[PDB]
Protein backbone atom coordinates (compact mmCIF):
# COMPACT_ATOMS: atom_id res chain seq x y z
CA UNK A 1 0.00 0.00 0.00
CA UNK A 2 2.01 2.63 -1.45
CA UNK A 3 -0.07 5.66 -1.33
CA UNK A 4 0.86 7.38 -5.52
CA UNK A 5 1.02 3.86 -6.89
CA UNK A 6 -1.81 2.11 -5.57
CA UNK A 7 -3.87 5.25 -6.98
CA UNK A 8 -1.95 5.45 -9.90
CA UNK A 9 -3.02 1.94 -10.59
CA UNK A 10 -6.40 2.68 -10.58
CA UNK A 11 -5.88 5.56 -12.92
CA UNK A 12 -4.29 3.96 -15.33
CA UNK A 13 -6.71 1.49 -15.43
CA UNK A 14 -8.85 3.99 -17.22
CA UNK A 15 -6.12 5.68 -18.97
CA UNK A 16 -5.20 2.51 -20.80
CA UNK A 17 -8.84 2.26 -21.14
CA UNK A 18 -9.57 4.89 -23.44
CA UNK A 19 -6.14 4.84 -25.43
CA UNK A 20 -7.19 1.97 -26.16
CA UNK A 21 -10.61 2.73 -26.81
CA UNK A 22 -9.23 5.62 -28.87
CA UNK A 23 -7.07 3.16 -30.84
CA UNK A 24 -10.22 1.54 -31.89
CA UNK A 25 -11.28 4.46 -32.89
CA UNK A 26 -8.41 4.87 -35.48
CA UNK A 27 -8.45 1.77 -36.49
CA UNK A 28 -13.09 2.15 -37.25
CA UNK A 29 -12.16 5.35 -38.94
CA UNK A 30 -9.64 3.93 -41.60
CA UNK A 31 -11.83 0.66 -41.86
CA UNK A 32 -14.34 2.94 -43.86
CA UNK A 33 -12.50 5.93 -45.29
CA UNK A 34 -11.56 4.40 -48.07
CA UNK A 35 -14.32 2.27 -48.12
CA UNK A 36 -16.33 5.29 -49.94
CA UNK A 37 -14.67 4.57 -53.00
CA UNK A 38 -14.80 1.13 -53.22
CA UNK A 39 -18.61 0.39 -52.88
CA UNK A 40 -19.18 4.29 -54.87
CA UNK A 41 -17.24 3.00 -57.71
CA UNK A 42 -17.62 -0.25 -58.51
CA UNK A 43 -21.44 -0.14 -57.68
CA UNK A 44 -22.28 2.62 -59.78
CA UNK A 45 -21.44 0.43 -63.35
CA UNK A 46 -24.66 -1.15 -62.75
CA UNK A 47 -25.73 1.86 -64.92
CA UNK A 48 -23.16 2.67 -67.53
CA UNK A 49 -23.80 -0.63 -68.88
CA UNK A 50 -27.10 -0.31 -69.73
CA UNK A 51 -27.03 3.55 -70.73
CA UNK A 52 -24.14 2.64 -73.31
CA UNK B 1 4.00 -15.51 -0.76
CA UNK B 2 2.81 -11.78 -0.15
CA UNK B 3 6.52 -10.77 -0.10
CA UNK B 4 7.25 -12.06 -3.39
CA UNK B 5 3.99 -10.61 -4.84
CA UNK B 6 5.01 -7.38 -3.79
CA UNK B 7 8.15 -8.01 -5.09
CA UNK B 8 7.16 -9.23 -8.86
CA UNK B 9 4.08 -6.84 -9.97
CA UNK B 10 6.00 -4.30 -8.09
CA UNK B 11 4.73 -2.54 -5.41
CA UNK B 12 0.92 -2.76 -6.93
CA UNK B 13 -1.47 -4.38 -5.89
CA UNK B 14 -4.94 -5.48 -3.58
CA UNK B 15 -4.23 -8.16 -1.03
CA UNK B 16 -6.34 -8.39 1.60
CA UNK B 17 -6.95 -11.66 3.68
CA UNK B 18 -8.47 -13.46 6.91
CA UNK B 19 -7.56 -16.09 8.86
CA UNK B 20 -8.95 -19.66 8.78
CA UNK B 21 -10.33 -20.03 12.25
CA UNK B 22 -10.58 -23.38 13.81
CA UNK B 23 -7.91 -24.61 11.04
CA UNK B 24 -7.91 -28.29 9.37
CA UNK B 25 -5.57 -31.12 8.35
CA UNK B 26 -3.62 -31.35 5.20
CA UNK B 27 -3.67 -34.07 2.48
CA UNK B 28 0.29 -34.24 1.83
CA UNK B 29 1.38 -35.07 5.79
CA UNK B 30 -2.41 -35.50 7.43
CA UNK B 31 -1.64 -32.86 9.73
CA UNK B 32 -3.40 -30.01 11.60
CA UNK B 33 -1.19 -27.31 9.95
CA UNK B 34 -2.47 -23.73 10.95
CA UNK B 35 -4.23 -22.20 7.52
CA UNK B 36 -5.11 -18.94 6.54
CA UNK B 37 -7.17 -17.33 3.16
CA UNK B 38 -6.70 -15.12 1.18
CA UNK B 39 -8.51 -12.79 -1.59
CA UNK B 40 -6.46 -10.95 -4.29
CA UNK B 41 -7.37 -8.26 -7.44
CA UNK B 42 -5.83 -6.68 -10.27
CA UNK B 43 -6.44 -5.51 -13.47
CA UNK B 44 -4.02 -7.27 -16.15
CA UNK B 45 -5.10 -10.42 -17.67
CA UNK B 46 -1.20 -11.29 -18.18
CA UNK B 47 -1.02 -10.81 -14.17
CA UNK B 48 -3.54 -13.19 -13.75
CA UNK B 49 -1.79 -16.14 -15.84
CA UNK B 50 1.56 -15.33 -14.23
CA UNK C 1 33.17 -0.21 -8.31
CA UNK C 2 33.84 -1.65 -11.67
CA UNK C 3 31.02 -2.68 -14.29
CA UNK C 4 33.73 -1.77 -17.23
CA UNK C 5 37.19 -2.68 -17.86
CA UNK C 6 40.04 -0.13 -16.20
CA UNK C 7 38.03 1.92 -14.14
CA UNK C 8 38.55 5.46 -13.77
CA UNK C 9 36.27 8.60 -13.06
CA UNK C 10 32.90 6.69 -12.99
CA UNK C 11 29.64 7.87 -12.64
CA UNK C 12 26.22 6.19 -11.36
CA UNK C 13 22.76 5.75 -12.62
CA UNK C 14 19.59 7.26 -10.70
CA UNK C 15 16.51 8.30 -11.00
CA UNK C 16 13.83 9.21 -8.83
CA UNK C 17 10.03 11.25 -8.80
CA UNK C 18 10.86 14.66 -9.09
CA UNK C 19 8.95 15.75 -5.54
CA UNK C 20 10.78 13.06 -3.65
CA UNK C 21 13.11 15.08 -0.68
CA UNK C 22 15.68 12.76 1.10
CA UNK C 23 15.29 12.21 4.96
CA UNK C 24 18.37 12.28 6.97
CA UNK C 25 17.85 15.82 7.49
CA UNK C 26 14.74 17.56 6.34
CA UNK C 27 14.05 20.56 4.48
CA UNK C 28 17.06 19.57 2.25
CA UNK C 29 17.33 20.66 -1.58
CA UNK C 30 18.44 17.77 -4.09
CA UNK C 31 21.64 19.41 -4.92
CA UNK C 32 22.29 20.52 -1.60
CA UNK C 33 22.36 17.29 -0.38
CA UNK C 34 23.99 15.83 -3.41
CA UNK C 35 26.78 17.89 -4.29
CA UNK C 36 27.88 19.25 -0.77
CA UNK C 37 26.41 16.84 1.65
CA UNK C 38 27.81 13.47 -0.23
CA UNK C 39 31.01 12.29 0.48
CA UNK C 40 33.81 12.00 -1.60
CA UNK C 41 36.71 12.98 -3.69
CA UNK C 42 33.89 14.30 -6.06
CA UNK C 43 30.81 14.72 -7.24
CA UNK C 44 29.60 15.15 -11.02
CA UNK C 45 26.21 16.40 -10.16
CA UNK C 46 23.97 16.51 -13.04
CA UNK C 47 20.68 15.59 -14.62
CA UNK C 48 20.15 12.91 -17.42
CA UNK C 49 17.50 14.32 -19.82
CA UNK C 50 16.22 10.89 -21.45
CA UNK C 51 13.16 11.57 -24.43
CA UNK C 52 9.89 10.27 -23.09
CA UNK C 53 8.36 6.84 -25.44
CA UNK C 54 5.27 5.17 -25.91
CA UNK C 55 3.27 3.56 -23.10
CA UNK C 56 2.16 -0.06 -23.68
CA UNK C 57 -0.36 -2.44 -21.67
CA UNK C 58 0.33 -2.92 -18.26
CA UNK C 59 0.40 -6.52 -19.13
CA UNK C 60 3.46 -6.69 -21.33
CA UNK C 61 5.67 -4.34 -19.59
CA UNK C 62 6.72 -6.97 -17.55
CA UNK C 63 7.48 -9.05 -20.43
CA UNK C 64 9.57 -6.64 -22.09
CA UNK C 65 11.42 -5.67 -19.07
CA UNK C 66 12.27 -9.47 -19.15
CA UNK C 67 13.46 -9.46 -22.30
CA UNK C 68 15.83 -6.35 -22.43
CA UNK C 69 17.54 -8.19 -19.08
CA UNK C 70 17.81 -10.92 -20.95
CA UNK C 71 19.64 -9.26 -23.92
CA UNK C 72 21.74 -7.00 -21.92
CA UNK C 73 23.45 -10.36 -19.94
CA UNK C 74 24.20 -10.99 -23.61
CA UNK C 75 25.30 -8.09 -24.62
CA UNK C 76 27.29 -7.31 -21.38
CA UNK C 77 28.71 -11.25 -22.40
CA UNK C 78 29.60 -9.94 -26.07
CA UNK C 79 31.39 -6.51 -24.55
CA UNK C 80 33.10 -8.30 -22.11
CA UNK C 81 34.86 -10.62 -24.90
CA UNK C 82 35.71 -8.02 -27.17
CA UNK C 83 37.32 -6.38 -24.53
CA UNK C 84 39.17 -9.72 -23.52
CA UNK C 85 40.44 -9.64 -27.17
CA UNK C 86 41.13 -6.22 -27.12
CA UNK C 87 43.77 -6.39 -24.57
CA UNK C 88 44.54 -10.43 -26.05
CA UNK C 89 46.60 -9.05 -29.06
CA UNK C 90 49.42 -7.75 -26.90
CA UNK C 91 50.32 -4.87 -29.25
CA UNK C 92 49.76 -1.66 -26.76
CA UNK C 93 50.67 -1.83 -23.45
CA UNK C 94 49.23 1.39 -21.66
CA UNK C 95 45.64 1.31 -22.79
CA UNK C 96 43.42 0.85 -25.46
CA UNK C 97 40.05 2.76 -25.79
CA UNK C 98 39.72 1.49 -21.82
CA UNK C 99 39.98 5.48 -20.66
CA UNK C 100 40.99 6.93 -24.02
CA UNK C 101 38.88 9.13 -26.00
CA UNK C 102 35.63 7.16 -27.06
CA UNK C 103 34.13 8.29 -30.21
CA UNK C 104 36.62 11.06 -29.96
CA UNK C 105 35.14 12.13 -26.47
CA UNK C 106 36.83 11.16 -23.35
CA UNK C 107 34.58 8.39 -21.64
CA UNK C 108 33.36 10.71 -18.95
CA UNK C 109 33.31 13.50 -20.53
CA UNK C 110 30.98 11.70 -23.23
CA UNK C 111 28.68 10.40 -21.38
CA UNK C 112 28.27 13.23 -18.87
CA UNK C 113 27.15 15.62 -21.53
CA UNK C 114 25.90 12.49 -24.12
CA UNK C 115 22.32 13.56 -25.41
CA UNK C 116 19.79 10.48 -26.73
CA UNK C 117 20.41 10.64 -30.34
CA UNK C 118 17.55 10.91 -33.36
CA UNK C 119 19.08 9.30 -36.30
CA UNK C 120 18.07 5.09 -35.80
CA UNK C 121 15.32 5.74 -33.47
CA UNK C 122 12.29 8.48 -33.88
CA UNK C 123 9.98 10.31 -31.53
CA UNK C 124 7.11 7.57 -32.24
CA UNK C 125 8.50 4.07 -32.34
CA UNK C 126 7.50 0.37 -30.83
CA UNK C 127 9.58 -0.28 -28.07
CA UNK C 128 9.92 -3.43 -29.10
CA UNK C 129 11.24 -2.30 -33.01
CA UNK C 130 13.75 -0.46 -30.94
CA UNK C 131 14.62 -3.50 -29.25
CA UNK C 132 14.84 -5.83 -32.15
CA UNK C 133 17.30 -3.04 -33.75
CA UNK C 134 19.78 -2.74 -31.34
CA UNK C 135 19.85 -6.46 -30.93
CA UNK C 136 19.94 -7.25 -34.78
CA UNK C 137 23.31 -4.74 -34.71
CA UNK C 138 24.32 -5.98 -32.15
CA UNK C 139 24.09 -9.53 -32.95
CA UNK C 140 25.45 -8.65 -36.84
CA UNK C 141 28.44 -6.95 -35.42
CA UNK C 142 29.20 -9.87 -32.73
CA UNK C 143 29.66 -12.66 -35.77
CA UNK C 144 31.47 -10.48 -38.07
CA UNK C 145 34.43 -10.03 -34.97
CA UNK C 146 33.63 -13.74 -34.54
CA UNK C 147 34.11 -14.80 -37.70
CA UNK C 148 37.48 -12.86 -37.90
CA UNK C 149 38.57 -14.15 -35.01
CA UNK C 150 38.35 -16.76 -36.12
CA UNK C 151 40.67 -16.83 -39.01
CA UNK C 152 42.69 -14.58 -37.41
CA UNK C 153 43.54 -18.22 -34.98
CA UNK C 154 43.34 -20.42 -37.80
CA UNK C 155 45.78 -17.99 -39.80
CA UNK C 156 48.03 -18.17 -36.52
CA UNK C 157 48.06 -22.21 -35.97
CA UNK C 158 48.83 -22.25 -39.85
CA UNK C 159 51.88 -19.86 -39.82
CA UNK C 160 52.91 -21.45 -36.48
CA UNK C 161 53.32 -24.23 -38.03
CA UNK C 162 54.76 -23.45 -40.74
CA UNK C 163 57.34 -21.58 -38.88
CA UNK C 164 57.97 -25.06 -36.18
CA UNK C 165 59.03 -27.20 -40.08
CA UNK C 166 61.36 -23.98 -40.37
CA UNK C 167 63.25 -24.48 -37.53
CA UNK C 168 62.92 -26.85 -34.63
CA UNK C 169 64.85 -30.18 -36.30
CA UNK C 170 67.87 -29.99 -38.36
CA UNK C 171 65.94 -33.55 -40.08
CA UNK C 172 62.71 -32.31 -40.94
CA UNK C 173 63.37 -28.54 -42.27
CA UNK C 174 63.05 -28.46 -46.21
CA UNK C 175 66.71 -27.47 -47.42
CA UNK C 176 66.93 -24.91 -50.19
CA UNK C 177 70.46 -24.22 -50.62
CA UNK C 178 71.87 -27.98 -50.85
CA UNK C 179 69.79 -29.19 -53.87
CA UNK C 180 71.50 -28.60 -56.96
CA UNK C 181 71.90 -30.52 -60.66
CA UNK C 182 75.40 -30.62 -59.53
CA UNK C 183 74.78 -33.07 -56.77
CA UNK C 184 71.27 -34.21 -58.49
CA UNK C 185 71.54 -35.22 -62.03
CA UNK C 186 68.51 -35.34 -63.19
CA UNK C 187 68.57 -36.73 -66.41
CA UNK C 188 68.61 -40.00 -68.32
CA UNK C 189 68.04 -42.02 -65.59
CA UNK C 190 70.93 -44.67 -64.63
CA UNK C 191 71.06 -43.68 -61.00
CA UNK C 192 68.60 -43.35 -57.44
CA UNK C 193 70.04 -40.73 -55.25
CA UNK C 194 68.93 -39.87 -51.59
CA UNK C 195 69.87 -37.94 -48.46
CA UNK C 196 71.72 -39.32 -45.35
CA UNK C 197 71.20 -37.39 -42.29
CA UNK C 198 72.91 -39.60 -39.10
CA UNK C 199 74.24 -38.49 -36.21
CA UNK C 200 78.22 -37.82 -35.45
CA UNK C 201 78.56 -40.51 -33.01
CA UNK C 202 77.15 -43.51 -36.13
CA UNK C 203 79.82 -41.57 -38.20
CA UNK C 204 81.72 -45.21 -37.86
CA UNK C 205 78.46 -47.31 -39.60
CA UNK C 206 79.02 -45.34 -42.91
CA UNK C 207 82.59 -44.24 -43.17
CA UNK C 208 84.23 -47.58 -42.51
CA UNK C 209 81.27 -48.97 -45.23
CA UNK C 210 82.69 -46.97 -47.56
CA UNK C 211 82.46 -50.09 -49.86
CA UNK C 212 81.43 -53.24 -47.78
CA UNK C 213 77.74 -51.99 -47.51
CA UNK C 214 76.95 -53.16 -50.77
CA UNK C 215 77.59 -53.52 -54.58
CA UNK C 216 77.08 -50.45 -57.06
CA UNK C 217 78.45 -47.59 -54.91
CA UNK C 218 79.23 -44.34 -57.12
CA UNK C 219 82.70 -42.95 -56.81
CA UNK C 220 82.69 -39.68 -54.23
CA UNK C 221 79.50 -40.35 -53.66
CA UNK C 222 80.24 -41.01 -50.06
CA UNK C 223 83.37 -38.75 -49.24
CA UNK C 224 82.75 -35.55 -47.29
CA UNK C 225 79.67 -33.70 -48.86
CA UNK C 226 77.93 -31.68 -46.34
CA UNK C 227 78.31 -31.76 -41.95
CA UNK C 228 75.93 -30.14 -39.95
CA UNK C 229 77.79 -30.67 -36.76
CA UNK C 230 75.28 -32.83 -35.70
CA UNK C 231 74.37 -34.60 -38.91
CA UNK C 232 76.25 -35.42 -41.97
CA UNK C 233 74.58 -35.34 -45.41
CA UNK C 234 75.13 -36.98 -48.80
CA UNK C 235 74.56 -38.13 -52.36
CA UNK C 236 74.20 -41.72 -52.01
CA UNK C 237 73.93 -42.36 -55.97
CA UNK C 238 73.18 -46.32 -56.64
CA UNK C 239 71.79 -47.25 -59.74
CA UNK C 240 68.31 -47.98 -61.12
CA UNK C 241 68.64 -51.60 -60.81
CA UNK C 242 69.82 -52.77 -57.54
CA UNK C 243 68.03 -49.84 -55.08
CA UNK C 244 65.63 -53.13 -53.51
CA UNK C 245 68.76 -53.80 -51.42
CA UNK C 246 69.58 -50.34 -50.43
CA UNK C 247 65.73 -49.70 -49.85
CA UNK C 248 65.74 -52.78 -47.40
CA UNK C 249 68.67 -51.42 -45.38
CA UNK C 250 67.97 -47.98 -45.04
CA UNK C 251 65.60 -49.48 -42.24
CA UNK C 252 68.20 -50.50 -39.62
CA UNK C 253 70.82 -47.70 -40.36
CA UNK C 254 69.12 -44.62 -39.68
CA UNK C 255 68.59 -43.10 -43.11
CA UNK C 256 66.13 -40.44 -43.26
CA UNK C 257 63.70 -41.51 -45.88
CA UNK C 258 62.79 -38.04 -47.36
CA UNK C 259 63.34 -38.13 -51.30
CA UNK C 260 63.98 -35.19 -52.27
CA UNK C 261 65.45 -34.34 -55.67
CA UNK C 262 66.29 -31.06 -58.07
CA UNK C 263 63.03 -29.89 -58.62
CA UNK C 264 62.37 -25.85 -57.92
CA UNK C 265 58.53 -26.20 -58.61
CA UNK C 266 58.35 -27.57 -55.04
CA UNK C 267 61.11 -25.63 -53.60
CA UNK C 268 59.71 -22.26 -54.86
CA UNK C 269 56.62 -23.41 -52.94
CA UNK C 270 57.48 -23.40 -49.18
CA UNK C 271 59.31 -19.60 -49.33
CA UNK C 272 55.78 -18.60 -50.98
CA UNK C 273 53.73 -19.68 -48.61
CA UNK C 274 56.11 -18.36 -45.77
CA UNK C 275 56.08 -15.19 -47.40
CA UNK C 276 52.27 -15.45 -47.98
CA UNK C 277 51.56 -16.27 -44.70
CA UNK C 278 53.49 -13.73 -43.03
CA UNK C 279 52.02 -11.07 -45.05
CA UNK C 280 48.59 -11.97 -44.59
CA UNK C 281 49.04 -12.35 -40.98
CA UNK C 282 50.65 -8.90 -40.85
CA UNK C 283 47.68 -7.58 -43.33
CA UNK C 284 44.61 -9.51 -40.70
CA UNK C 285 46.21 -7.97 -37.34
CA UNK C 286 46.00 -4.54 -38.89
CA UNK C 287 42.34 -5.10 -40.19
CA UNK C 288 41.18 -6.98 -37.22
CA UNK C 289 42.28 -3.83 -34.76
CA UNK C 290 40.50 -1.28 -37.10
CA UNK C 291 37.19 -3.10 -37.04
CA UNK C 292 37.59 -3.69 -33.41
CA UNK C 293 38.27 0.33 -32.95
CA UNK C 294 34.81 0.93 -35.24
CA UNK C 295 32.84 -1.72 -33.79
CA UNK C 296 34.29 -0.97 -29.92
CA UNK C 297 32.26 2.74 -29.76
CA UNK C 298 29.27 0.94 -31.82
CA UNK C 299 28.77 -1.84 -28.53
CA UNK C 300 29.05 0.58 -26.25
CA UNK C 301 26.47 2.82 -27.75
CA UNK C 302 24.01 0.45 -27.80
CA UNK C 303 24.76 -0.96 -24.49
CA UNK C 304 24.18 2.61 -22.94
CA UNK C 305 21.28 3.01 -24.79
CA UNK C 306 19.68 -0.31 -23.96
CA UNK C 307 20.76 1.10 -20.24
CA UNK C 308 19.16 4.26 -20.67
CA UNK C 309 15.30 1.99 -21.97
CA UNK C 310 15.76 -0.20 -19.22
CA UNK C 311 15.71 2.57 -16.53
CA UNK C 312 13.03 4.38 -18.92
CA UNK C 313 10.60 1.67 -18.50
CA UNK C 314 11.56 0.62 -14.49
CA UNK C 315 10.47 4.47 -13.77
CA UNK C 316 7.29 3.66 -15.13
CA UNK C 317 7.28 0.11 -13.50
CA UNK C 318 7.99 1.92 -9.71
CA UNK C 319 5.27 4.80 -10.46
CA UNK C 320 2.26 6.07 -12.09
CA UNK C 321 1.69 7.81 -15.52
CA UNK C 322 3.17 11.28 -14.83
CA UNK C 323 6.47 10.75 -16.41
CA UNK C 324 7.45 14.23 -14.35
CA UNK C 325 10.27 11.80 -11.79
CA UNK C 326 13.98 13.65 -11.92
CA UNK C 327 17.06 11.84 -12.82
CA UNK C 328 20.30 12.73 -11.79
CA UNK C 329 23.68 11.73 -12.31
CA UNK C 330 26.59 12.01 -10.21
CA UNK C 331 30.69 10.81 -10.77
CA UNK C 332 32.04 8.96 -8.02
CA UNK C 333 35.48 8.74 -6.57
CA UNK C 334 37.68 5.62 -7.51
CA UNK C 335 37.32 2.49 -4.87
CA UNK C 336 34.42 3.79 -2.71
CA UNK C 337 31.34 1.68 -3.82
CA UNK C 338 30.44 1.08 -0.25
CA UNK C 339 30.10 4.56 1.62
CA UNK C 340 28.47 5.58 -1.50
CA UNK C 341 26.12 2.97 -1.83
CA UNK C 342 24.96 3.07 1.77
CA UNK C 343 24.16 6.43 2.23
CA UNK C 344 22.68 7.54 -1.09
CA UNK C 345 20.14 4.13 -0.25
CA UNK C 346 19.78 5.88 3.52
CA UNK C 347 19.09 9.27 1.74
CA UNK C 348 15.69 7.75 0.36
CA UNK C 349 14.85 4.27 2.66
CA UNK C 350 11.26 5.88 2.53
CA UNK C 351 11.38 4.31 -1.36
CA UNK C 352 12.03 0.82 -0.64
CA UNK C 353 8.84 0.51 0.83
CA UNK C 354 6.46 1.30 3.45
CA UNK C 355 5.80 -1.79 5.72
CA UNK C 356 8.14 -4.38 3.93
CA UNK C 357 11.18 -4.31 6.58
CA UNK C 358 14.00 -6.73 6.35
CA UNK C 359 17.80 -6.05 7.60
CA UNK C 360 19.05 -7.40 4.57
CA UNK C 361 19.40 -4.92 2.21
CA UNK C 362 20.44 -3.96 -1.34
CA UNK C 363 20.58 -5.53 -4.38
CA UNK C 364 23.04 -8.71 -4.57
CA UNK C 365 21.21 -12.19 -4.87
CA UNK C 366 20.95 -13.96 -1.59
CA UNK C 367 18.55 -16.56 -0.67
CA UNK C 368 16.98 -17.40 2.79
CA UNK C 369 14.23 -19.71 1.58
CA UNK C 370 13.10 -22.23 -1.34
CA UNK C 371 12.88 -18.80 -3.68
CA UNK C 372 14.94 -15.49 -4.44
CA UNK C 373 16.44 -16.30 -7.89
CA UNK C 374 15.71 -12.63 -8.89
CA UNK C 375 13.56 -13.62 -11.78
CA UNK C 376 10.53 -12.05 -12.12
CA UNK C 377 9.15 -15.44 -13.87
CA UNK C 378 10.14 -17.42 -10.88
CA UNK C 379 11.54 -15.86 -7.52
CA UNK C 380 12.93 -12.11 -7.29
CA UNK C 381 12.96 -10.62 -4.09
CA UNK C 382 13.67 -6.81 -2.91
CA UNK C 383 15.35 -4.38 -4.87
CA UNK C 384 16.35 -0.54 -2.98
CA UNK C 385 15.23 1.57 -6.17
CA UNK C 386 15.71 2.43 -9.70
CA UNK C 387 19.91 1.91 -9.84
CA UNK C 388 22.09 -0.20 -11.14
CA UNK C 389 25.37 -1.20 -10.51
CA UNK C 390 27.79 0.77 -13.38
CA UNK C 391 31.13 2.96 -13.17
CA UNK C 392 31.83 3.75 -16.98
Amino acid sequence: LTPNQVNDELNKMQAFIRKEAEEKAKEIQLKADQEYEIEKTNIVRNETNNID
Amino acid sequence: LEQILWRVLRGNLFFKTVEIEQPVYDVKTREYKHKNAFIVFSHGDLIIKR
Amino acid sequence: MATALYTANDFILISLPQNAQPVTAPGSKTDSWFNETLIGGRAFVSDFKIPEFKIGSLDTLIVESEELSKVDNQIGASIGKIIEILQGLNETSTNAYRTLPINNMPVPEYLENFQWQTRKFKLDKSIKDLITLISNESSQLDADVRATYANYNSAKTNLAAAERKKTGDLSVRSLHDIVKPEDFVLNSEHLTTVLVAVPKSLKSDFEKSYETLSKNVVPASASVIAEDAEYVLFNVHLFKKNVQEFTTAAREKKFIPREFNYSEELIDQLKKEHDSAASLEQSLRVQLVRLAKTAYVDVFINWFHIKALRVYVESVLRYGLPPHFNIKIIAVPPKNLSKCKSELIDAFGFLGGNAFMKDKKGKINKQDTSLHQYASLVDTEYEPFVMYIINL
